[PDB]
Parts: structure tokens; sequence; C-alpha cells
């Protein structure tokens, strides 16, 4: 009803005047090209807001209209294998109906097909009490996910009338005879982005996530509702760590956020992924994929509500029951809205002029993921894996927004740019890299293996922080001056690197490896070492150790390729070994 | 009654004898009601943060109450067993406690001539602390970790395990987590539980995505909980604190709000005050029964020992417990460095009557043989390893079971003063009589 | 229609404020009308109430603030686009330099230019043989890839880049680029190398060329590469050709990004570059690539030299944040007498996996690669340690990969600035430098590959 009055527009920050009956976080209309904006501060009748669009050409003078309503997203059928901007705009769809190959200003379409019909099968019966989680019925949105229509927030009642048949996301479906009278629910619901989605209650990450790569699935563990940060300098393979889990998880579906990068590489992901196939069903990826994409000549702003998008529609199908991983790719790139936008308000710039209160937005975020007991009768269970790339600028991780991360996150897959330009991938950092699950992990990896896998573990990281420490004596003096002990440690080290932690992602075989194979895949590299020192220790030479394996080695370090049918070839290499050495 | 909402803050007219800190009450345009603090005061106006955030509050039509009052806490005995928030919240689905009296988080200022000598031994059934870093009753004794330390179980460990020999009354211990996720603050309610520690002790869990506000209030109102059981109830306090730099940081988003220039390294100027403030209010009192005993924890930034919240703590506390990241990809549980580390009134708690008369001499012994038996291994890298001196190789071995046997105890193992110094004994055993530094009449102990 | 102010406040070095204004928009093209008659035009950066604040491209030197005026013309600054821009030369603000006619322009479009929708986007998969073992082998150029060059001062970034404009080609049938350069500030020395070279290949009538020099206006320098892309997007997009555009100096483009910053008193980031370098850089160089269903493509070699020779600087770093790999150039192999001077450890091309294999180049491409990266790595490595320590202490095995990585320096990256090699000639090269290792070291190459070749 009030219409506002443009005063100031100094890029994606705008201030209108005559705005007082308007509310903080509200969306509104700015300019005549009516652009989508965000209020974010009110003075009495002047509102500063952030728009998500370009603010060239508009200027003081014009209208500014709001909506009355909060960035919120559309929440229900023909969500899954689509590509949306920040603020949930579908990308397919907005080139059809502008005819443009060039994204544009002003136009609003809705989030999801509105007249497109889907089956909806009524699963609960007539005359049931039923509040806010509730499963009424489901539709077969794809093979892999099967969306549940939940029971919206703030809806209690009794079902009056509900039944199977060919609807769309705006017709009636079910009638709910509640308090202030009788409502009819649809097949989509609303909700507000900066809002997380309520539970009943959160529990403990406890199930280790199936990434299918060695260094993370054995040295840096993620559980599923855990929370990870890969920071590293630009080339060192965050975007292929997140591409990776995102095809090769344990979870059921995968949010992939492309928060201020490439458009090629949401376009890449666009066109490989329906040729690929999930681990869990047997399908393609993209029929449990959703992609939300605002590029970094994209909106600035629009990075942010990229990010809230994102964990918004992995909270929607948590509540399902579904375990959901997002990534974010990368979460720096909304640390630099924040600095924008702070510095349009001129507000006090914390470290590097990023906002004071960048830490507790990082929070927010990360504290809305885990694993939880959705709200419903059914007490179901779902969690939220967040997976977050981190981009500190050259690479110096002293940085406030890895420093600020670190804080909430358990996980830090630390990339290192010596071991990319070693043709070492991944980069990850051993000794500076952690994981707050590893000895949880470990303990339901000794039950699920039925070995002493957690002691493996241990002892691997011993010798690697043994070599580090080694290293440091052998800067000095020459390869003749450690003793047969000490060079044993050494040559044992190399190969947890070279055997192990090196993956190809481009290699077809060498792209994944199940649970199962990275334990006969450990052991194998473990029992050169012990056999060895004993060796060394009954008078045998490290030198006459050396030339007497050359052939057994070759088998170690080939057995990363060997086909997951076929992993008794791995665990024969142990009796091989030891009997190769027996032979002498 | 509003006239701004910047963000999480707000600008309040009509303010009249409205005080700093003072709490506030908002009234929403649909009915929703949230409090606040303010930070700011003028003659015109005030700034206050709302605890429930700014998000959807009309500016038009909302309404503004000052309660007179900043924050209070409701103390009772009844305090013992239950769990709460930030703000003293219950958080444990338990009854409403009738309090005894509304009291300041602010507290008081102790008189510096008005303490006594630290006395009584803390056995936090860690041998790396009881023995080489003896914790004393109303010694402020700290411990600094880092980012994926495990701090978190060392924290679980010594709130499960320390107890006080022998006299077991009135001893209770108050837990403040400040700022961590959700996951670290489930782990140590869970432990309290099923441990039954939860029957002897008081928390007050603040949580990462709490405002800053809750986040600063969190450890001023765990201390006042403690002071009123000490001072009121003559109870054995013992308080522990993480993370103690989510609280700095905290302060640093508060003194933006009020746009206040920060100080070295990015932090208030008066970050100083602020943790002696804090960590200052502890000590045993001439003429009181009760005490309080202070374990703060705090993770250093990128493992620096300079930087501002270790090095201002230091200052001000008597000593620190350092885990390093070495010990910790070594397997050593807890990976305490006992070299780096330091109690400064370990002397007070030890000795005859407290602990054993064993206890000085065989910690400058296994200090002295473990620091050269470190040494003794670095030549062994560089040299041969083969010629080294025949006594100097048994140091060697001295040094790795004392880091993999004696420091590496675990984090749900609870050893007794005697258990510690016992094995002390064995691993002294190792080296002849001829290259110790205790007396002819420790042959009773062999 | 619009009409001139004579309400000029101030006059501040490149930022000029008008008062008392109504209708200006923000980014609105202005032109300041002196009293000498002279004509300076600009843009505005904010604009609020009854004022305006503006970038003046000519800067303020000599401007009397009573008796001049500014005009507002009602539309951001545009590029008046043609197909006879082609064989023509033009300066920084996309007017004509070579003393030729006035193009008549076919429209005008705002040099900012749109995203492109990525759905619309087709992935580049063309392999482009560039001629460079470096390049075309370990670092692999594709049709529509922004692939800039890191350099530094005194280093032949100018040969190098003129090398692959003059060679750079498909394996299929087009083997037309049409060359879109921008000089921005570099001197004349280095624009007459561009110019002699074009001139002397005939390169110079299927260019556009867009020329900011040293002597010019640093303000222009923001506008200058806009032009260029707004060109290039415009050939390739509604006339079907396959754009190559080159650009340098990037690094003076955000020197002059950070006088207006610091002259607009903002709030720095890392080493006083504003906190929207990266955005501002990816405004520019995200614009490449193909469209589905058409023809003609946008490749993007930007040129930057890394102040100090720091590839952590804010200018080199962001960069390798946006672009696709970074071709790298070193003094350590300069002074070697390698042409080109390319350190490939840390170049990296990210669109080299499906742009080589079976098909695209040859089936052993990849193996290669990976194979001879890692030896070079090793070898190396193996120098550094002939360096601190003595010759001695290298073991056999050492001084193997010390030898390889040198005459891989010598033979293989080291080809000249005029020399063509192919792929199937680089490929066989790759071999007869992996025959110098020990097969029983060669772990990332498979039997399969191994046993057909040597
Ligand atoms: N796990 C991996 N396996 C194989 N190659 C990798 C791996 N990780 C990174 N790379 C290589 O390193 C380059 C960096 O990839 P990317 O993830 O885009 O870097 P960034 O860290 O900037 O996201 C890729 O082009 C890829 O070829
Ligand atoms: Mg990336």
């Amino acid at each position: 009803m009030q219409i506002g009055k443009i005063i100031k527009v100094s890029g994606p920050l705008v201030m209108a005047e005559n705005m007082s009956e308007a509310c903080i976080q509200d969306m509104c209309l700015v300019g005549d090209l009516g652009v989508i904006g965000e209020i974010i501060e009110m003075r009495q009748d002047v509102a500063s807001i952030q728009v998500y669009e370009e603010t060239s050409g508009i200027g003081p003078g014009e209208p500014v209209r709001s909506t009355g309503e909060a960035l919120s997203v559309e929440l229900g059928p023909g969500i899954i294998s689509q590509m949306f901007d920040g603020i949930q705009r579908p990308l397919d769809t907005f080139m059809e109906v502008t005819q443009s190959n060039f994204l544009g200003r002003g136009v609003q379409l809705p989030a999801l097909d509105h007249e497109k019909q889907w089956w909806f099968e009524a699963t609960i019966e007539e005359g049931t009490e039923v509040s806010a989680g509730d499963i009424i019925g489901y539709v077969d949105e794809t093979k892999i996910i099967q969306h549940k229509i939940m029971v919206p927030n703030g809806i209690k009642g009794t079902v009056q009338k509900i039944e199977s048949g060919s609807f769309t996301i705006d017709d009636p479906i079910c009638v709910i005879e509640t308090e202030q009278g009788l409502k009819e629910l649809t097949m989509m619901q609303k909700w507000p982005v900066r809002r997380g989605r309520p539970i009943k209650q959160k529990l403990n990450p406890d199930v280790p996530m199936i990434t299918g790569q060695r260094v993370i699935d054995t040295f840096f563990p993620v559980t599923k509702g855990g929370a990870a940060a890969v920071p590293g300098p630009f080339g060192a393979g965050k975007t292929v760590v997140q591409h990776q889990i995102a095809k090769w998880s344990d979870v059921d579906l995968v949010v992939y956020v492309g928060c201020g990068e490439r458009g090629n590489e949401m376009t890449d992901v666009v066109n490989e992924f329906p040729e690929l196939i999930d681990p869990n069903t047997g399908e393609s990826l993209m029929e449990r994929t959703v992609l939300i994409a605002n590029t970094s000549n994209m909106p600035v702003a629009a990075r942010e509500a990229s990010i809230y998008t994102g964990i918004t529609i992995a909270e929607y199908f948590r509540d399902m029951g579904y375990d959901v991983a997002i990534m974010a790719d990368s979460t720096s790139r909304w640390a630099e809205a924040l600095r924008e936008m702070s510095g349009r308000l001129e507000e006090m710039p914390g470290d590097e002029g990023y906002p004071a209160y960048l830490g507790s937005r990082l929070a927010e975020y990360y504290e809305r993921s885990g694993r939880v007991i959705a709200l419903g009768s059914d007490q179901r269970e779902g969690s939220i894996t967040a997976i977050s790339a981190v981009s500190p600028s050259g690479g110096d991780i002293s940085e406030p927004v890895t420093q600020n991360t670190l804080r909430v996150v358990k996980v830090f897959w630390g990339l290192d740019s010596s071991l990319a330009q070693k043709r070492h991938f991944p980069s990850i950092n051993w000794i500076q890299s952690y994981s707050l699950y590893s000895t949880e992990v470990g303990r339901y990896m000794d039950q699920i293996l039925q070995q002493d896998w957690s002691d493996m573990v241990t002892e691997g990281m011993r010798i690697l922080q043994e070599e580090e420490q080694l290293n440091e004596i052998v800067r000095l003096v020459g390869i003749d001056s450690l003793s047969d002990n000490d060079r044993l440690t050494l040559e044992v080290a190399k190969s947890i690197r070279e055997d192990y932690l090196q993956q190809n992602a481009f290699d077809d075989v060498d792209t994944f490896t199940s649970r199962e194979k990275q334990f006969n895949m450990l052991k194998v590299i473990l029992t050169f070492g012990k056999e060895a020192r004993k060796a060394l220790s009954l008078g045998a030479y490290f030198n006459e150790i050396m030339e007497g394996t050359v052939a057994v080695r070759e088998r170690i370090s080939r057995s990363k390729y060997i086909p997951e049918e076929e992993l008794a070839k791995i665990s024969s290499i142990n009796e091989e070994i030891k009997e190769t050495i027996q032979l002498i | 009654t509003i006239k701004e909402v910047v963000g999480p803050l707000m600008a309040v007219e009509k303010v009249s004898g409205v005080k700093y800190e003072e709490l506030i009450e908002v009234r929403m345009q649909n009915g929703e009601i949230r409090r606040g603090q303010v930070l700011e005061v003028q003659e015109d106006k005030a700034m206050v943060q709302i605890f429930e955030g700014t998000s959807g509050i009309c500016l038009k039509n909302s309404s503004v109450r000052f309660l007179g009052h900043p924050l209070q806490l409701g103390v009772s005995e009844d305090m013992i067993g239950r769990v709460f928030d930030g703000l003293g919240r219950p958080k444990d689905n338990g009854p409403e406690i009738l309090p005894e009296k509304y009291l300041d988080i602010n507290g008081e200022v102790i008189n510096p001539i008005a303490r006594d000598y630290p006395d009584e031994f803390i056995q936090t059934g860690i041998s790396a602390i009881d023995h080489l870093n003896t914790l004393v009753r109303g010694q402020k004794l700290p411990v600094f970790s880092g980012s994926g330390l495990p701090h978190k179980e060392l924290a679980a460990q010594i709130a499960r395990q320390a107890t006080v020999l022998d006299s077991s009354d009135d001893f209770a211990v108050v837990f403040a987590a400040i700022g961590i996720t959700f996951e670290e603050a489930e782990f140590f309610m869970e432990d309290f539980r099923q441990t039954g520690a939860i029957d002897r002790s008081v928390m007050f869990m603040n949580l990462a995505n709490d405002p800053a506000i809750e986040r600063i209030a969190t450890p001023r109102m765990a201390l006042t909980a403690a002071e009123y059981l000490a001072y009121e109830k003559g109870m054995h306090v013992l308080v522990i604190m993480t993370d103690m730099t989510n609280y700095a940081e905290a302060l640093r988003e508060i003194s933006a709000a009020r746009r206040e220039v920060p100080g070295r390294r990015g932090y208030p100027g008066y970050l100083y005050t602020n943790l002696a403030t804090l960590f200052e209010r502890a000590g045993r009192i001439r003429g009181l029964k009760g005490s309080v005993t202070q374990i703060p924890i705090l993770t250093m930034p990128e493992d620096d020992k300079t930087h501002p919240i270790p090095d201002l703590t230091g200052y001000i506390t008597e000593g620190q417990i350092i885990l390093t990241r070495e010990l910790y990809k070594s397997g050593i549980q807890p990976p305490i460095d006992v070299l780096p580390s330091l109690s400064r009134l370990k002397d007070k708690g030890t000795g005859a009557g407290k602990t054993r008369e064993d206890h000085a001499a065989t910690m400058n012994q296994l200090f002295a043989a473990y620091a050269q038996g470190k040494q003794a291994k670095e030549l062994a890298v560089v040299l041969g390893e083969s010629a080294l001196s025949d006594i100097d190789k048994i140091y060697a071995k001295f040094a790795e079971r004392f880091e993999n046997e004696y420091v590496n105890q675990g984090f749900y193992t609870n050893r007794t003063i005697t258990e510690t110094l016992d094995l002390g004994w064995e691993l002294l055993a190792m080296l002849p009589r001829t290259e110790l530094k205790r007396i002819k009449d420790d042959l009773l102990d062999k």
C-alpha cells in the first residue's frame, strides 16, 4: 500500500524514504525495473535495501514497494534435478520465458512448475489428527527421491478429505479441520531462508560418510550430519573434492551450491551427472541432485541468498527423513558479499574489512546442519552434512574467513599448494589437517570391519609424524647417515603417501575406493614396515631388504587399481610379502 | 518508541533513568515478546541488542518497556544437579528453581590482601597434572589448546575425575560452555549424566549460534553461581570454562557495535581488564570457608603463544597446561607437553600430609630425566645411534616410556596420586641409582 | 530531451561532484563541457538526493568550476558495434585512432554486457593447438577458455602472446580466429611489438584494436577491457566469429581500479586493493566460452605482470581464483635461455581433461602429461639437493631425474618463439624424454600404453 521513494543508490545498496510501514528482512521491489531486494536496516521512514540484482540505471525518485514477506523458497515437487539461482529462480525456465541466452533484470518467475501434473498418492486415513511434520502422502519425483508431502508448520487439525489423483502444486489435495476454521493444503509450502526449520531435537552424528576418498575416509573422516571445511590456494582441488563427494557419497540427496565461482563448472555438472551412477541406488546422479548457481560475475548480494536457499532446501528434505549433503563452493565469496555490504552501510570493519559479525553468520549456518529428529508423530530421523570450501587469499589460512570457520566446524581438510605442484592429489596436508570424529569413527570402523582398524590409523599417523621430524635431519645430512631403523621409517612413510594418499579422480577405478578396499590396501603397507622391522632386529640389512623386495612393492603400489570385486589380490600380498622375506 | 532497527541493534527514544546494561522488553506488532540489553545509552536515545534478534520487527507498530534492572541470577542450593542456559535458564526440562535471592552477575572485586595461601591438593586423576603441574585449591590453572586438539575430552576427564582427598565436604564443579557447537555441548551434558557427575555439578551451556551478548554473560553467570555456593554455602567449588577464545571474539562484535577502535590484533583495548575481572574471581579468602578454583580453557589461534588471549592469560593465571599438536599426532592422550607447562603453586599442595613425601623429588627427577632423555634421542637421529653412551641409551628408552606409558594414560583412565607416584618409580627404576636427584633416604620407594 | 548542469560542486582528482540534479541514474554516462570547449566524459559512481558522484576518464586537469557544464546522456557507457570494426584501431574509449572514417554503428551495447545463463552455456571441448608443447600437452588450451599468462617485468610475455595468436588453430575445418586486442597502460614499444607482428602476418586486417597507452589517462583503463569484451561477444554471438581476446596489462587495470577506490576513500582489502577486486575482475574473465545452438566463441588470454614476482599478490592470486588455469613465466627460466620460459609446476589448465584423449589429440595424452610432470618435479627437487649439498650426496636415481629435468627444460619447454610443433610431434617428444627414466618408475602409465609406445 505504501510506496517508497529512492533517495540513494550506491552499488547493491539502495535507500528509500516513506517506508515507515516496512519491516526488517522483508522483500521489496526496487525502482521502475522492480528488481528484487531485501530490507536490512530501518531508520524511521527510511529503509536500507540490499538488492540481489544489478542496480544500473536506477536513481533517486523511483518507487519502492514492499511485499510484506521475507526472503522465502517454494518447497515441493519440481525442485530436484533443477538449477536455480541465488534467490531460487529456475534458470532453464528463465531462458525460455525471456527468450535470451543471457540474464536480464526485473523478471519474476515462480520457483517451481505450477502447471506440471504430479501423481499424489494419499497414504493417510481420513479422520487422523496431525501436526507439523506428519506425512499425508507422497509423489515419486525421481527414482531415488520420494517426495513426502508433510504438514506445514503452524498447521494442526483433523484430516477431513484426501484422495489420490493427478494434481498440480496449486491444487488443494487435502482439507484440514483446524481451530480457526477449515484449511486446505497443497503440495507446495513456503519458508523463509534466514530461519532454520524447526525440529524435535538434535542428535550426535556417529555414522561416518563413505566419500570413497582414501585420505578422507581413513585419517580425516566426516560423519553424516558433520561439518567439514576445505581451505586452500587456487588450483589446490577444492571443487574436485566437493565434486567427488557429490558423486560418491553415502547420503540420499546432494545439494551443490556454486557460490561466486565459475559458470562453466555449473554447466559441467548439469552435463555429466545424468551420465553417471548413484552409489546408493544405481540410478543417475541428477536424480538426487539439487543445483544452486550464483556465479562470480552474477550479483554479489545474491551470493548470500544462494547459501541460505541451499541450506533451507537441505533442511526440507531432512525433515522428510533423508540424509542430505550440502556443498558450499565457496563460503569465501559469501563473506566477500557481507564485506561489500558492510562497507556500503559504513559499519566498523573487522579483520581485512569483513563484518565483526562474520563469525556469527558462519555459526548460524553450520549449526543448522546435523543429525536431527524431525517434527511429526513418526519421529523420523534426518541429517545434513555440510561440506564447505574456503578460498583464502594467497593460501594464507590465518585469514578471517578460515579462522572463524575452524571454530565451529569439526573437520579441517587443509589443502597444500606444494602437494598440488607435486601431482599429489588430493593435496591434503596430513600434518595440519584434523577430524574430531576420528576417535568415534574409529570404533565404528572397528565394529563394521571386525579388525583392529583404529590401531592401524593411529600407527599410520605416527609414521607420518615421525617422517616430518626425520625430514629435518635429512635436510642437513645425506641418505647414508640415518640408521636402518630410521631409513625403514622413511621408506614406509613414502609408501603411505604414494600408494594410499595420492588418488587420481580422473581414473575410472582410482576415483573411488570402497571401505572394504581401504582396509586391505592399508594393511599390506603397514605389514611391510613390521616384517622389515623384525628383519632388521635379527641382523638383516636395510639394503638387503630393499633389493630383495622389489617385486613385492610393485604389487602394493598397484593395489589401488585392483577392481572392487577382485579384492582377494590385495589380501594375498600380505602372505606373499611376509613369505618373500621368509625366503631369506 | 523505537527509532531505528539496524541489524541486531536497535535505537530507542524517550529514555529516562535508563542505565547501562539494563534489560529491555519488546512487544512486537504480532504479539511476540523479545528481550534485549542496553549496550549504549544517551539522553535522547539508547542502543540495545535483542537476544532473539531483530528479524521481522515492524518499526512503527512495536513497543518497548525498560525493566529497570540488569541481568540477574536466581541463586539457590537447588542449583546442584541442574543444567542451565547461558542466561541461567533451565535447559534440562526440570522444575523452575525457587530463588533465595537475585544477584548481579558482575560480582565484587576481591581485596589483594584478603587472600590466603593456596593449601589443599586437588586430584585431577591425570598424572601429567597432579604430579608435575599440581592443581591447588584456589589456583587459576588454565589449559592452552589449539584447533583440532582434544581439549574437549580433557575438560570432560577433569570435570569427571576431579576429587578432593580426603576431606570430601561440599565439593562442587561449575561447568561453563561458551559459544561452542551443539555436539560439544551435548557431549559434556551427556557425560555428566552417564557418569553421575551431574549429581554434584552445575552447568551453564552457551552455544555458538547464541547472540554475542549471551556469550559474554555466560562466564559471569557461572562464576556468580560459583561464588554463591562458595562464600554463602561454604563449598569447595571448581570452575571450568571453555572456550575462552570464543569469549574474546564476542567482545570484538559488541565493541564494533559501539563503534570502538580495535586494539592490538583486532581485540578491544580493555581485553586485559575483562579477562582479569573473570579469572581473579578465585582463590582462598581469609575468614571464608568455601573457595573458588578455576580451570580456564582456551584455544590459541594458529597455536601462537604470543597471541593476546594466551599471553594476557599467563599474566593473570598461575601457570598453564599446554596441549601440543605433535603429541596428538603421536596418539598421546592427553597430549600434555610437560616442558612448556607450569604450575606456580604446586609445592603448596604437595609434600607430606598431602599426596606423599616422595612427590617433589621424583617430580624433579622425572623432569630432569625426561628432558635429558629427550635430548639424547636427538643425538641418536643425527649420529649413528649405535655408539651413543650406554647410560644415554637408557635415557632415550626412558623418555619414550615416559610419553607413551606415563603421559599417555587415556581420556577415561583415573589414577590416584599413589598410583601415579608408584608408576613414576617403575620408570625411574630403568636408570641406575647413580643417576638420580633424589635423596638417599628415598631408598624406601626404590 | 536531457539538459546540461552548471552546478558542479567540487573537483578532487579523478572525482567530480554535481549538485541540484534530477533523473540521474547509477552508472550513467556523462559529458563535461569545459570553458575552452574541450569535452571529457565520465560515469556516475554514486547518486543520492540531489547529488551525484562521477569519475572523469580524462581527468580534471585545467577545469574551471564556475564556467563548466555537465551533461547527463540518460544511458550507461556504450559501444557502437559493427562488423566494420575489423581491421580498425581504437583508443581506450573505443574511438578511431588509425585516422580512418567513423564507424556507422549497427547498434549501441552497454559495455558491462550481461551474464551468460549457465544452462545456455556450451562447455569448451575443442582442443586448441597453440604449437607450444608446454601448453598443448601439459596445460592444454581449449576453445572458449580463459587462460591467462602470469609474467613479470622484463619477461617475454609479449613474445609468448604473439606466438599463440599467430599459431593457435583447431584441428577441424575452421582456421579463423578474430583477434580482439586491448592495450592497457602499456608502453609505446610494447604496443608497437604487437602492431608490427600483426602487420607482418596480415592479422591486422582481421583484428580489432583497443589501445590505451601509458601516456593515456589511467581511469580509461577501467572501461577499456569492457569495450573490447563487448566487441568480442558481439562478433562471436551475433556474427558467428571465433574470437581470440588478448589483454595486457591486467595489472594496470587493477591499479586504475585502486585509484578510484582510494579517491572514493573506500575500505581497502589486502595490500590496499578493493574488497571487490575479485568480483570486478570476474565481470571481465567470466565473459568467455560457448553458447548452445550458436557457432563462434570467445577465447580470452589475459596478461598480467606479477608484482615483485609474487604469485600471492592480490592481482595474480585473485585472478587464479577466477580464470581456468594460468601459464606462468619465471626469471630463472628466462635467464637459462628457455623460450618460452614456462614453469609448468605452478601452471594449470582446468579444462584439459575433456579436451584431450582418444578422438582429440591422442590416447596417451593424459598419461604422458602426469608422468612428465611428476618426474620433472622430482628432478627439480634433486637439483636443489645438489645445490645445498654436494653432488656426492645424490643417489644414482637422483642424478637420472636431475638430468631429466635439465633436458626437459632445454629440449621440450625451450622450443623457440617462432617454431610451431604439432600435437603428435609434442607427444612423440614426450616419450623420448620418458625413455631417460627407468620403466619401473613409470607408476602413472599403465602397461597398455607402456608396451604400445617406447
Ligand atoms: N583429487 C584430484 N585428482 C586429480 N586431479 C585433481 C584432484 N584435485 C585437483 N586436481 C587437479 O587440480 C586442478 C584444480 O581443480 P579445482 O578443484 O578447480 O581447484 P580449486 O582448488 O581452485 O577448486 C584441477 O584442474 C584438477 O586437474
Ligand atoms: Mg574452485
